[PDB]
C-alpha cells in the first residue's frame, strides 16, 4: 500500500 | 537515511536556480523522489515527483514548464532545476523520499526571490546561572544559524525568530549557563549567513 | 485541485488528555484502485515534516502506538490518546489519491502547563556596535507561560515605545514554556544622551511588574 504514482 | 539539500539562495525574479539533494543510507536507485516547498506563511505544497528510474517526471500546474525534476543515481543525487522564477517560488524546499508517503524529509535549503541584495549580518555580544546572547542584525535573505560553542551547548539555548524591518532581518539568540561556567569558559557564538556565504565567530567577554 | 480543510486552528491540550483533529476534503478521495491515501505530518518546531500515518490509518514506522488515524467520505481525524510535551506543533493532513496532490493548511497543537513566569535579562550594547553608531539595548523573557505577555521600555524613567521589536518562539518541546526577546534600537548618540534603561515585563502571573535595569 505505497502511495501510487501519478 | 538521510538526505541533504543545497543550492538555496537569493534570486532576482525571472532568474533561475538548480537545487541539488545528497542521498544517502539506501538504495537511491530503488525509490521515486518528491520535492514539497513550505511558504514563509507556512503552506506546504507538492512541486515534483520522479519516479526511482527518473522517469514519470510530474508537477502541479503552479510550477509545470517552469521546474524540471531529474536524478544522476550514480551519483545519488536528486536535482530541481527552476526557472522564470516568481515571488511565489520563496520557499524552504524539502527533499523527500517517497514510498508509502513523504517518508523521509531532508532538512531543506531556502529559496528567495528578491529584487534586494545580499546584506550579511552584524554579530554584537550581549553579556551582563548567568545568561548571555548574540544578536545578529540587519542582514538579508533569511535565513541564518546560530550555535553556541560550536554546538557543544546544546541546552539552555532558544533563538527568537528573525523580523523584517527596513527589508533586512534581526535575531537575538540566548544562552544561559552556570556562573560557575562563564567568564571561567569561553563562551562563542557561532553565525553563519548562507545567502552571502560568511561565517563569524563572537567571543562573550564582560 | 482537492481541497484539505483542517479543524481546529488551534488545539490546546493538557498532559495526558486526548486531542482530536479534522481533516474535511472538497470530494471523495479514493484512488482508481479503490483505495484511499490520506496522510498525517507533523512539523515539530525547527525540524522537518515527519510521517505519522499513511492510507488513512497506518502508522509509519517509529510512530507511537497513542497516534490514531481514522475516516472516509470527507472526513478524516487524527486522534492522540495521551498528550505527550514532544507533540506540540503543527499536524498536516495530505491527499495523494488525486492529482496534484494537496496539503492541509494544519492545526496548530498547543500543551497546556500551569503558569510560569518569566527570567528576565536586558543588555546593554556592545563597544562593537557603538563604533557603528548604533546602539540596540536588550532584553530577553525566557521560559515562561502563557505566551502573551507585556514589556514596556523606560528611559531615565520615561516610557519609551518607538523603536522597539519584540519577537516570541515557539513553544519549547521540553517544558512546554515560550521566551521572547524585545530590542530597544537608537542611535548611538541618542543613547548617550540618557543613563537609567529599564525593561519591565507584566505577565499574568503577578501584578507586580518584572523589572531589570542598567545605567550608562
Amino acid at each position: 500500500d505505497t502511495r501510487p504514482a501519478p | 537515511v538521510k538526505l541533504v539539500e543545497s543550492g538555496g539562495g537569493l534570486v532576482a525574479p525571472g532568474g533561475s536556480l538548480k537545487l541539488s539533494c545528497a542521498a544517502s543510507g539506501f538504495t537511491f536507485s530503488s525509490y521515486p523522489m518528491s520535492w514539497v516547498r513550505q511558504t514563509p506563511e507556512k503552506r506546504l505544497e507538492w512541486v515534483a515527483y520522479i519516479n526511482n528510474g527518473g522517469g514519470n517526471p510530474y508537477y502541479p500546474d503552479t510550477v509545470k514548464g517552469r521546474f524540471t525534476i531529474s536524478r544522476d543515481n550514480a551519483k545519488n543525487t536528486l536535482y530541481l532545476q527552476m526557472s522564470s522564477l516568481k515571488s511565489e517560488d520563496t520557499a524552504i524546499y524539502y527533499c523527500i523520499r517517497q514510498y508509502y508517503g513523504f517518508d523521509y524529509w531532508g532538512q531543506g535549503t531556502t529559496l528567495t526571490v528578491s529584487s534586494a541584495k545580499t546584506t550579511p549580518p552584524s554579530v554584537y555580544p550581549l553579556a551582563p546561572m548567568v545568561t548571555l546572547g548574540c544578536l545578529v542584525k540587519g542582514y538579508f535573505p533569511e535565513p541564518v544559524t546560530v550555535t553556541w560553542n560550536s554546538g557543544s551547548l546544546s541546552s539552555g539555548v532558544h533563538t527568537f525568530p528573525a523580523v523584517l524591518q527596513s527589508d533586512l532581518y534581526t535575531l537575538s539568540s540566548s544562552v544561559t549557563v552556570p556562573s560557575s561556567t562563564w567568564p571561567s569558559e569561553t563562551v562563542t557564538c557561532n553565525v553563519a549567513h548562507p545567502a552571502s556565504s560568511t561565517k563569524v565567530d563572537k567571543k562573550i567577554v564582560p | 485541485d482537492v481541497l484539505m480543510t483542517q479543524t481546529p486552528l488551534s488545539l490546546p491540550v493538557s498532559l495526558g488528555d486526548q486531542a482530536s483533529i479534522s481533516c474535511r476534503s472538497s470530494q471523495t478521495i479514493v484512488h482508481s484502485n479503490g483505495k484511499i491515501y490520506l496522510e498525517w505530518y507533523l512539523q515539530k518546531p525547527g525540524q522537518s515534516p515527519k510521517l505519522l500515518i499513511y492510507r488513512v490509518s497506518k502508522r509509519f514506522s517509529g510512530v507511537p502506538d497513542r497516534f490514531s488515524g481514522s475516516g472516509s467520505g470527507t472526513d478524516f481525524t487524527l486522534k492522540i490518546s495521551r498528550v505527550e510535551a514532544e507533540d506540540l506543533g503543527v499536524y498536516y493532513c495530505f491527499q495523494g489519491s488525486h492529482v496534484p496532490w494537496t496539503f492541509g493548511g494544519g492545526t496548530k497543537l498547543e500543551i497546556k502547563r500551569a503558569d510560569a513566569a518569566p527570567t528576565v535579562s536586558i543588555f546593554p550594547p556592545s563597544s562593537e556596535q557603538l563604533t557603528s553608531g548604533g546602539a540596540s539595548v536588550v532584553c530577553f523573557l525566557n521560559n515562561f507561560y502563557p505566551k502573551d505577555i507585556n514589556v514596556k521600555w523606560k528611559i531615565d524613567g520615561s516610557e519609551r515605545q518607538n523603536g522597539v521589536l519584540n519577537s516570541w518562539t515557539d513553544q519549547d518541546s521540553k517544558d512546554s514554556t515560550y521566551s521572547m526577546s524585545s530590542t530597544l534600537t537608537l542611535t548611538k548618540d541618542e543613547y548617550e544622551r540618557h543613563n537609567s534603561y529599564t525593561c519591565e515585563a507584566t505577565h499574568k502571573t503577578s501584578t507586580s511588574p518584572i523589572v531589570k535595569s542598567f545605567n550608562r
